[PDB]
């Protein structure tokens, strides 16, 4: 839809959309700008991100809530108004892992865009298994877990521990493992670990890393606090 | 329930 | 495109879009509701009135932001994203203004409906004010000025001082007089004498309509402060 | 800036 407006357009609008906290305006412009067809910058894969992990955030809060109040029920139109959630959450999780698959990934050759995008693939797997009942479940999972383990490979060889995206991805792959998983020892265990690395090489950076480090570094304290 | 990764 | 749903079906999901937050999805159902063409009870007019004033109430603050980021600028970029959010947020007052003609307002012959729904048409013509600048803006100012001026002829014959559509209908008006027609003193003036004719019937109400007016009255409180 | 109704 974003066919005939200008790559640098839409990115700018993006921004825009953003400081209106209208993410699925901003979602449906970086859309157009991945379709370009040129690779993203840092930037751009940030904007990327925020934008759709705000549209599916206030899908999987919706969920949340519609699935709990047909918990406590067993009309139909309950099921029917959570359903409909559900398909418009599992069209634009599609969406996004589309995008990395045509052709985001297979580009990305650089080891901090190739594990920013297969930490998103995992994310969104993630996002597609919280909702996942059928025959399909078995895979959905593996389908996390394959992309989060691709990214924490080449994270682990490529990036410092104090990297922003390897910490994120920890995180996000701890919350796999202990959410989706059923597996709460690895998901502590990844955590406990990845924070102690990631301690041990704070003395390597400037003020401002530091501050960035710092913050992922408490996110995986305050789930370890929460599971212990 | 847990924190992944917000900006 | 709610028409084939029941209408005891929409109303009862309208509930859950609120529980979920899911406010876009709230409009609709409603919007299906009032399309039944029945009339609508006190607490569906209360879902119609809620579903669309947060709709609009988003667009309102997005233009906002982007006619800032407009006016300290002042490529095309910002002007044309402004301009996407006006024309979709005159499409939802335009949708709204169509349901009270269509026939919402002459089907509603009660005191409580009828005021109701002439409150709600001077809000949404005082919506497409805040963003109008061409030929037809002192016409749509006229329109909210009348739809609100039938409203307090109603409301002041047919309603107790402390009635809560009665005080939210003249604080709107109000904010009417101040923000939209350049009438400070007959907001104050308004929202002054609004005020005290509710404090001297408060001793009739008990404790919950008490509650019920004394919330609305600070609001008049609230903007006596900011404007005296 | 000043407010209106709000639930
Ligand atoms: C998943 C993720 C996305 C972005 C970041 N981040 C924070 C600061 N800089 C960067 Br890249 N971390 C994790
Ligand atoms: C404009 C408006 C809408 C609803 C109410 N209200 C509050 C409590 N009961 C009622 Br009706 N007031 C004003
Ligand atoms: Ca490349
Ligand atoms: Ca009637």
């Amino acid at each position: 839809a974003m066919g005939s407006m200008e790559r640098a357009s839409l990115i700018q609008k993006a921004k825009l959309a953003e400081q209106a906290e209208r993410y699925e305006d901003m979602a449906a412009f970086m859309k157009g700008a991945v379709e370009k067809g040129e690779e993203l910058s840092c930037e751009e894969r940030n904007l990327l991100s925020v934008a759709y992990k705000n549209v599916v955030g206030g899908q999987r809060a919706a969920w949340r809530v519609l699935s709990s109040i047909e918990q406590k029920s067993n009309g139909p139109e309950v099921r029917e108004y959570r359903e409909k959630v559900e398909t418009e959450l599992q069209g634009v999780c599609d969406t996004v892992l589309g995008l990395l698959d045509s052709h985001l990934i297979k580009e990305a050759g650089d080891a901090e865009s190739r594990v920013f995008y297969l930490k998103m693939k995992g994310d969104y797997y993630r996002y597609l298994a919280e909702v996942a009942t059928g025959d399909d479940k078995k895979r959905i999972i593996d389908s996390a877990r394959s992309a989060y383990q691709e990214a924490m490979d080449i994270s682990k060889k490529e990036m410092p521990p104090t990297n922003p995206i390897r910490l994120g991805l920890a995180l996000n792959f701890s919350v796999f493992h202990y959410e989706i998983a059923n597996s709460p020892e690895e998901a502590i265990s990844l955590a406990k670990t990845t924070f102690d690395e990631a301690m041990a090489d704070l003395h390597t950076l400037s003020e401002d890393s530091y501050k960035d480090s710092t913050l992922i570094m408490q996110l995986l304290r305050d789930n370890l606090t929460l599971w212990t | 329930r847990p924190s992944s990764w917000r900006q």
